């Protein structure tokens, strides 16, 4: 059972997912998204990503905060939206954890299935590498190397940022 | 906008298209779009108006769902491939994405919606460049795929293009939404030729640029932007009405302007592979584009509309704006025919 | 050829387009009627304002339009080149065919009458 | 495919078809594409990570950094819309019919 | 220098953090070039063996390669043994 | 496995602590007693009402230098490569744009709240 | 890339990171580089018209690694077929598995 | 336990090239129980 | 709809007329389909009561013209023995066109669409026997 | 595509080095003195041959030399040893630095003892070169052959024949 969980995070992703694709409240879709982060950090990390889990988690979390104060101030009602609250919201709900679930219980019964494309459900651990014993984090290893390959990446995305504060500021001076 | 913004904003309008021609890797492809996204919508909202927000509101959303499809199709070349070059995708699904997310940015139908109202809601100098250096990015990306592209879905796209940018053009008199559906339409010749000639393609980018830029350029001389208000400059400047007649002409297709060179060399490449129901058609459709075109001459040159007492104060002061490169653009927008065989350059 | 150039060293090997070219001569009349619409929609005297600005119309429409003439005259070298050699290498995919006269080629008769 | 790869192609088109079926708020849309951004990461970083494509670790951090950017600038679309018309409803942003 | 220094007694004054700041900064900038000890850390970070040192096929020419590590030959470490 | 174990405790313990409060006491519920607090009288409109920000624009800039702080982080394992020439160079590049970012803000009063 | 200013310049803007063969920090392999090398030798200069199919065998055993699509349906047939004897008793496994 | 399979060969690559290629844990530990399955596959990354 | 056509164009002209006419039904009730999911969403009705009325208005309608013309041709096909004729397709083509009138209450539209229906069923024919490509696949 | 060819159980048979960790840190440093031979043929074997089945032989005198290598410090150094790599044994981290007492103790046992010298930093890290008669080689890939170059144009480049001959174009 410990075997699958990469699948059950998996499915708790998948379920957050629908959480705020239904689109309650900006509120509770927040909280879809930041379970999904934290799962999704888990699947991350499960695939040796230890730097990249946390990141995404990390960066994740302090979006949605600035989104729950622009919530409360942009995007509230008097009677803000639960799932249960909407009959298109509850019904989108529904609909994407009916699918979920079957595709879930065959996939599992068969140990695999075809929904549109053929996936394998042996268990994602079968295509591990087999053969490590190196004295670093190889992930690690990559991402430091935007420093010393990735100076044209440096360039364009330093840049990017400075702009993005520029344009901001344009935008939101009416 | 302080103007040595303006000048930074503008410079990475250009670096983000810029990086997108001259990278190998998928990735600062789609850096290189979203820099550009990220330049474009400040000079959308650089008038602050409620139509100026609606029109970057609708912008940003078709663009930035754009750039998800085509990262999304980048990763599945990935997994498919184990490489990010690029150049033709090896799966077809992935190919799928990427051309449904190049048509959305190039607003080529059924993807268009965005290009007429956004291009109203925003000025004619905003407006140029949404329709002729925004074209450069999608299409520079759309030469390399190609060889993986599906037949069936780009030839859909271009007819559905151009269908719907002529029909679309009937129905306007505002002259921001006739140069969007004109856009819409042209796009379609360019995608129409792309399977069998991508030299043809960028022929017709390249002439189109030009006439488009040609056509901006003498609705911003006279700050005019519907067609009532564009009847007016044969009681200002004549030669403009002139300029504008034969540019309209020129958009058109009709020999000899050079505006028939891009019809007359498409039909040439697709008759040459057995397509002749397809050219046949294209160019029939193209008769509605004349026709919306042929109506603005009316009501511009070869008529003399109502004017206003007011207008007399015009009379009185020369014209001011910058009118850059115009001279040189209406003629080559007009007398480029005698040269056709110069297309060679750009193989 | 090379990679991203304008004028491959190869091309040196051709002529390059006489200045007196018909080409030339129609991209300089178009440098021509530009410095006349300049001056036109301006307001200016059209033949006679500014003659140095007009100069510079006709020099610089010139001088780009010999380079395109030059690079234009390469690609089709180039064009040629690749199909001759292309010919040489698969000369059973183009075959030199037997001719045969009229008198022996049948060809049936569509009376107008 | 691995069973992972269902889920998180899974995620990322329920996504779409969130970001692709509005409702009136247009930060309920924005947040779809937050979350369209969050799986093209996870599946990503996957693929990356299985492979030992060691120089593409970086990849999904310089995704997130665009990601960070279409979302600081559709906040701040949202904000004018906002002041615009006191809602952040998407209803109101249609006097571009005409 | 006068309106330089009236300039720098002035931010003093007024913004001292600011003035910390980029002095902090401009001497992160400068000094690595100015500093005798760079070159180390060049060749501290290269003399890090994260690898497994392959050998090479011994053609009967490569006089400077040492046959055993003990040997002469090959790169050495006493200059870091004194650093 | 111990760390999933350690979270599971962690909030197990939390949960049950929430159950006991909540089945232990003696309750008496009406309705004043549970309608909303302000200071002894009644609150004059939701309080879902929307509650103007008047730091916006840092907010937003926060999501940008926050993602700042996702390129900073690797520095320490960067410092490790043979390519320290490289490294320094854009490592500085990095934070010295951020720090023009920072000044551009600051001067065009963009960390000053709306009034 | 639709203009090679990279190849003119004689500059590497991002072919360093287009391939999982190339150059890596630490020369940590990928998974499939034995595999990508020998695709990427065959199908070198001669064109993808002619690659598409001239290296096809080098392409398939590319895309097994990438996927292992096969390897799983292999998997896949001897755990079936060793869930269906276990149960009717035929097969009993061996003292180390 | 692929004796009675009618088309099976036994041992057979799925690779064309005859090279030598290292096994992915799904060969390795194929048939055998998932507690050393679950040691080699997340053994590392769950340890503290 | 690739194996729609097919099997259309799998079974030769007159033989199996029924089963032509669940062809061009299935790809005229495929067409209708399309027009209304495009319709609701771009023109919302009314209510949702509305919105399954204007499909099953178009639905209907496109199958009706795709039944009439299939079946018509067919006929013709048998009955005047001469399954490679163009002009079959002309009479299942302006047939079709007819019935587009005739759910439309406009004689107008039903001369209008019989020409072009007719001519347009009669060109498709044509091609067929010929080869003409319509997306033809690049070649040179 | 063909069988798997895999050594049988009793070719795969050694006598094998048990002991742990921590006794294989202790004794590294001059592990790697005294059986370079060896384990430099095995390893330029493994990176040459790509092939764990074609280096069977190599990996075997490999195990045979650390034997070897240990039947020596049993003979000899037992006591000292033990006391070092049950000091580096206690360490979470294995650290060298907390035992340098135990260290030097069992260092100066193996250089009375044994004449054995510890290498100096950096030592064990040298690329070296190894003497072999194992051929190199020669499609260790099992590369096929290589589809053959397009057929290269040349000769000189002449002006194209009667111009672009697009349509009525003269030029
Ligand atoms: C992999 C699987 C796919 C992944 C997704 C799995 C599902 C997970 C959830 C995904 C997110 C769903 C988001 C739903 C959403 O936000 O839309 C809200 C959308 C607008 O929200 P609203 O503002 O509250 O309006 C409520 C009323 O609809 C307002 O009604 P009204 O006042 O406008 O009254 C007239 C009404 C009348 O409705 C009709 O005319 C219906 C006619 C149908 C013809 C039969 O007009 C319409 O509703 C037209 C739109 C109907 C939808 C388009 C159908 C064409 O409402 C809906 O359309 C309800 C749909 C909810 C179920 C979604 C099912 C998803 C499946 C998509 C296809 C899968 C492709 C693969
Ligand atoms: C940081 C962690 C700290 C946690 C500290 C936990 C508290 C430790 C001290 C426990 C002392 C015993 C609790 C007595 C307080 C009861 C509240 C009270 O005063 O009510 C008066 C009431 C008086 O009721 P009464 O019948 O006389 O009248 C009340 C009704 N009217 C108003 C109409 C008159 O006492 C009781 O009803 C029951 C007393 C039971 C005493 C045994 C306690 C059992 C608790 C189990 C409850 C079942 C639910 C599970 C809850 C979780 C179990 C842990
Ligand atoms: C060379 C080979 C390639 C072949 C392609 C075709 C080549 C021609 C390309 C044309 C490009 C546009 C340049 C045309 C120059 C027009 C010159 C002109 O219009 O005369 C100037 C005059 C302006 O008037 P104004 O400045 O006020 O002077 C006092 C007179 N009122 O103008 C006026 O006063 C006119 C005002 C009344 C409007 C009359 C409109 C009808 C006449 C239109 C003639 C021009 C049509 C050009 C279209 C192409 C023709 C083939
Ligand atoms: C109405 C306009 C909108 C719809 C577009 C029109 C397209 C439909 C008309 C079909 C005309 C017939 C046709 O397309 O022929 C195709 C045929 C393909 O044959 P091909 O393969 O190239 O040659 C080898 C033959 N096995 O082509 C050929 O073989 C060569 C034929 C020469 C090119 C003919 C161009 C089509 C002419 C159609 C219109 C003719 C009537 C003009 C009406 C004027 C109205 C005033
Ligand atoms: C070959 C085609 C070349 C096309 C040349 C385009 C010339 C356009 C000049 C129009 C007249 C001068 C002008 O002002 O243009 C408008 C715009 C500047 O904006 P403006 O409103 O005038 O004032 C800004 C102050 N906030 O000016 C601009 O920002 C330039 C926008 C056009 C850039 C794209 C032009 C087309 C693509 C060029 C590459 C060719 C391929
Ligand atoms: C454009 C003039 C015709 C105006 C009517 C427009 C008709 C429709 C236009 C559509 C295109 C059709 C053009 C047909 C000509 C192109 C075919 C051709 O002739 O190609 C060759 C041509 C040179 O012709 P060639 O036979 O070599 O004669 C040499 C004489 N020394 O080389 C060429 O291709 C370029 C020739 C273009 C023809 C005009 C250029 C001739 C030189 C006149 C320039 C003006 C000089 C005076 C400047 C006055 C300044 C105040
Ligand atoms: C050997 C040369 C043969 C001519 C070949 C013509 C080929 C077409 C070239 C189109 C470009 C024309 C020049 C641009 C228009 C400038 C002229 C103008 O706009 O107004 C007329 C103007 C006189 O009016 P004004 O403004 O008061 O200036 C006083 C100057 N004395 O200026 C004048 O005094 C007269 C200037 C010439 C008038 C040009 C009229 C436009 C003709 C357009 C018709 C289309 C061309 C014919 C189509 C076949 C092309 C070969
Ligand atoms: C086959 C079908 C089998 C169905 C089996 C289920 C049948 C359910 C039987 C319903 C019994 C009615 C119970 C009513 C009730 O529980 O309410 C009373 C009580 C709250 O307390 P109260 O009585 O209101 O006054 C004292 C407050 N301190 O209790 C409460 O309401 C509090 C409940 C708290 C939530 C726990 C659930
Ligand atoms: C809040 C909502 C939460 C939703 C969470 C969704 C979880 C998704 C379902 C995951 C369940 C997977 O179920 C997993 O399947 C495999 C099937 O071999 C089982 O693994 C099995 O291996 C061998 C098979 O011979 C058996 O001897 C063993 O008894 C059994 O464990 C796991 O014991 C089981 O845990
Ligand atoms: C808005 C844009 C702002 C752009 C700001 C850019 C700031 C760059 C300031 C220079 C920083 C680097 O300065 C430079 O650092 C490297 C080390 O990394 C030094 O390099 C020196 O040490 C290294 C090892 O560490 C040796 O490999 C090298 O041979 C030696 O020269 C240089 O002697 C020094 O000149
Ligand atoms: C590379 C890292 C180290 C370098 C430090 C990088 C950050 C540099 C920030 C520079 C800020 C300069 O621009 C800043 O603009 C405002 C104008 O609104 C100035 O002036 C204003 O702010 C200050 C403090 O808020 C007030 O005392 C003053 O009354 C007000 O006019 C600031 O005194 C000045 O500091
Ligand atoms: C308002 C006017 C709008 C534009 C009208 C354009 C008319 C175009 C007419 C259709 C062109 C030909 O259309 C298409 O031709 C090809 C042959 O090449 C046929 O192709 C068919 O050939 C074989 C047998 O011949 C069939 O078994 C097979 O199902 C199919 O491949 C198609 O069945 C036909 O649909
Ligand atoms: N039709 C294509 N897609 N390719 C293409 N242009 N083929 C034609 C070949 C050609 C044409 C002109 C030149 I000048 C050169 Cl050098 C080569």
């Amino acid at each position: 059972m410990m075997l699958y969980i990469v699948f059950i995070l998996s499915v708790i992703f998948v379920m957050g997912f629908v959480g705020f694709s239904s689109k309650p409240s900006p509120i509770y879709g927040g909280l879809g998204l930041i379970v999904s982060g934290g799962v999704g950090c888990g699947i991350v990390l499960n695939f040796g990503g230890s730097f990249l889990g946390l990141m995404v988690f990390l960066i994740y979390l302090g979006g949605m905060m600035v989104v729950f104060g622009y919530t409360t101030a942009m995007a509230t009602e008097q009677y803000p939206e639960i799932w249960l609250s909407n009959k298109a919201v509850l019904g989108a709900f529904v609909t994407g954890l009916l699918m979920e679930f079957f595709m879930v219980y065959y996939v599992l019964k068969d140990k695999e299935v075809e929904v549109v494309f053929e996936f394998n459900g042996l268990g994602d651990w079968v295509i591990y590498d087999t053969g490590d014993s190196g004295f670093f984090s190889e992930e690690a290893m990559g991402i430091a190397a935007l420093y010393s390959y990735g100076t044209w990446l440096v360039i364009v995305t330093g840049w990017s940022l400075l702009i993005g504060v520029v344009v901001i500021m344009e935008i939101t001076r009416g | 906008m302080n103007p040595i913004i303006f000048i930074i904003i503008l410079l990475t309008i250009m670096l983000g298209t810029i990086i997108v021609m001259i990278s190998s890797h998928w990735l600062l492809v789609w850096i290189g779009f979203e820099m550009n996204m990220l330049a474009i919508i400040p000079i959308m909202m650089k008038n602050h108006n409620p139509r100026a927000t609606e029109a970057s509101t609708k912008y940003f959303l078709t663009q930035s769902t754009a750039s998800m499809l085509l990262m999304m199709a980048v990763i599945i070349n990935l997994m498919f491939s184990g490489q990010w070059t690029v150049m033709k995708l090896f799966n077809p699904m992935a190919s799928m994405l990427m051309t449904m997310a190049l048509a959305m940015k190039l607003g080529m139908a059924p993807f268009h919606f965005w290009v007429p109202e956004v291009t109203q809601g925003i000025p004619l100098s905003s407006g140029l460049i949404l329709l002729t250096w925004q074209k450069l990015a999608p299409m520079s990306v759309l030469y390399q795929i190609f060889p993986s592209i599906n037949l069936n879905l780009i030839l859909t796209l271009s007819v559905l293009s151009i269908l719907i940018g002529g029909w679309g053009g009937l129905n306007q008199t505002q002259l921001r939404k006739i140069m969007a559906y004109s856009s819409i339409a042209h796009m379609g010749w360019m995608t129409a030729v792309l399977p069998y000639n991508p030299t043809m393609t960028l022929l017709n980018l390249i002439i189109y640029i030009i006439m488009t830029s040609t056509m901006f350029t003498m609705f911003m001389a006279n700050s005019t932007t519907t067609t009532l208000s564009l009847s007016h400059t044969w009681n200002k400047t004549p030669i403009m009405t002139v300029l504008i007649l034969a540019t309209l002409l020129s958009m058109g297709g009709l020999p000899p302007l050079s505006g028939f060179m891009p019809k007359w060399m498409i039909i040439q490449e697709m008759t040459k592979n057995n397509s002749i129901i397809l050219p046949t058609f294209m160019a029939i459709t193209a008769l509605l584009n004349l026709y919306f075109y042929m109506r603005l001459t009316y009501s511009t040159t070869l008529t003399m509309f109502p004017s206003t007492n007011n207008m007399k104060m015009k009379w009185q002061f020369p014209l001011m704006k910058k009118m850059t490169f115009l001279p040189t653009m209406v003629v080559l927008s007009t007398m480029m025919l005698p040269l056709t065989p110069m297309l060679s350059v750009l193989e | 050829r090379a990679t991203f150039q304008f004028l491959p060293d190869e091309a040196r090997s051709l002529p390059p387009p006489k200045l007196t070219d018909p080409r030339l001569a129609f991209v300089g009349f178009l440098g021509y009627c530009s410095g006349l619409i300049d001056n036109a929609i301006r307001r200016r005297p059209v033949l006679l304002a500014g003659l140095h600005r007009q100069l510079l119309y006709i020099t610089s429409f010139v001088f780009v339009g010999y380079y395109l003439l030059k690079r234009q005259d390469y690609m089709y070298a180039v064009r040629d080149h690749d199909m001759f050699s292309y010919i040489k290498s698969h000369p059973e995919d183009f075959p030199e065919k037997d001719k045969k006269t009229y008198g022996e080629v049948f060809e049936e008769f569509h009376p107008v009458r | 495919m691995s069973m992972v790869y269902m889920n998180i192609m899974m995620a990322f088109t329920v996504s779409l078809v969130g970001l692709l079926m509005y409702r009136s708020h247009l930060m309920s849309s924005l947040l779809c594409l937050e979350g369209m951004m969050l799986s093209l990461f996870v599946m990503a970083a996957l693929t990356i990570l299985n492979s030992h494509f060691t120089l593409a670790s970086m990849m999904p951090i310089i995704l997130l950094v665009f990601a960070a950017c279409e979302a600081a600038l559709g906040l701040s679309l949202l904000v004018m819309v906002s002041n615009t018309y006191g809602t952040d409803y998407v209803q109101n942003l249609n006097l571009l019919q005409c | 220098a006068e309106r330089v220094a009236a300039f720098l007694k002035n931010v003093w004054a007024k913004e001292p953090v600011l003035v910390a700041s980029f002095a902090i900064a401009g001497l992160a900038v400068i000094l690595p070039t100015l500093s005798p000890y760079t070159k180390y850390s060049l060749m501290i970070n290269r003399a890090t063996p994260y690898n497994y040192p392959v050998p090479l096929r011994d053609d009967g020419n490569m006089p400077d390669v040492p046959s055993h590590p003990q040997d002469p030959q090959g790169p050495s470490l006493e200059w870091l043994k004194r650093l | 496995m111990n760390l999933m174990l350690a979270l599971l405790t962690n909030f197990t313990l939390a949960t049950l602590l929430v159950i006991i409060a909540f089945w232990l006491p003696q309750l008496n519920v009406y309705s004043e007693k549970t309608s909303p607090y302000e200071c002894g009288f009644d609150p004059m409109g939701s309080a879902r009402l929307p509650f103007s920000m008047k730091f916006f624009l840092v907010a937003i800039t926060f999501l940008l230098f926050d993602l700042e702080i996702a390129l900073l982080l690797p520095l320490p394992w960067a410092s490790q490569t043979a390519n320290l020439n490289t490294m320094l160079t854009m490592a500085l590049f990095l934070i010295i744009l951020l720090a023009v970012s920072l000044a551009y803000e600051w001067t065009q009063k963009g960390l000053e709240w709306t009034e | 890339p639709f203009f090679d200013v990279q190849k003119r310049l004689g500059v590497d803007l991002d072919r360093w990171m287009t391939i999982q063969s190339a150059e890596q920090p630490h020369k940590i392999p990928s998974r499939c580089h034995a595999f990508e090398k020998e695709w990427i030798e065959c199908a070198h200069g001669i064109g993808s018209i002619r690659a598409e199919k001239e290296c096809k065998i080098e392409f398939e055993d590319f895309r097994e690694c990438l996927l292992r699509q096969k390897t799983m349906k292999r998997l896949h047939a001897i755990r079936r077929q060793r869930e269906k004897l276990i149960k009717e008793g035929k097969y009993t496994p061996p003292p180390h598995h | 336990v692929m004796k009675d399979v009618p088309g099976w060969k036994v041992g057979e690559s799925v690779f064309h090239t005859t090279r030598w290629v290292t096994p992915m844990m799904g060969e390795l530990y194929g048939l055998r129980a998932s507690e050393e399955v679950l040691s080699a596959t997340y053994g590392f990354i769950w340890y503290t | 709809a690739k194996t729609v056509l097919r099997q259309y164009w799998d079974i030769p002209e007159g033989t199996e007329c029924h089963r032509k006419t669940y062809a061009t039904t299935s790809i005229g009730g495929a067409a209708g389909l399309v027009v209304s999911a495009y319709s609701v969403a771009l023109k919302t009705p009314t209510s949702f009561l509305e919105g399954v009325a204007r499909t099953g208005r178009y639905t209907f309608t496109a199958a009706a013209i795709g039944a009439i013309f299939g079946l018509t041709s067919c006929i013709s096909a048998q009955v005047r023995e001469k399954p490679d004729d163009p002009l079959n397709y002309l009479i299942g083509g302006c047939a079709g066109g007819l019935i587009l009138g005739a759910r439309t209450r406009s004689y107008g539209i039903g001369a209008a669409a019989c020409a072009y229906m007719g001519l347009t069923a009669a060109l498709v024919k044509m091609g067929q026997l010929e080869g003409w490509q319509v997306f033809a696949e690049p070649k040179v | 595509p063909g069988i798997v060819e895999l050594p049988s159980l009793e070719d795969l048979k050694v006598q094998e080095v048990k002991v742990s960790s921590s006794v294989l840190k202790a004794a590294a440093h001059h592990y790697g003195a005294q059986c370079d031979k060896p384990n430099k043929e095995f390893m330029l074997c493994r990176w040459e041959e790509k092939d764990p089945r074609r280096c069977l032989e190599e990996g075997k005198l490999v195990n045979q030399c650390a034997l070897e290598f240990f039947r020596q410090i049993k003979r000899h150094c037992a006591e000292p040893f033990t006391e070092y790599w049950t000091c580096i044994d206690y360490s979470g981290l294995q650290l060298f630095r907390r035992c340098r007492k135990q260290q030097a103790q069992f260092d100066e046992c193996v250089l009375d003892k044994l004449g054995w010298v510890r290498p100096d930093l950096g030592d064990l890290s040298k690329v070296t070169k190894v003497k072999t008669d194992r051929p190199l080689p020669e499609n260790p890939y099992h590369s096929r052959a290589r589809p053959e170059p397009n057929p290269e144009v040349e000769g000189d480049l002449k002006p194209a024949r009667h111009g672009s001959r697009l349509f009525f174009w003269t030029m």
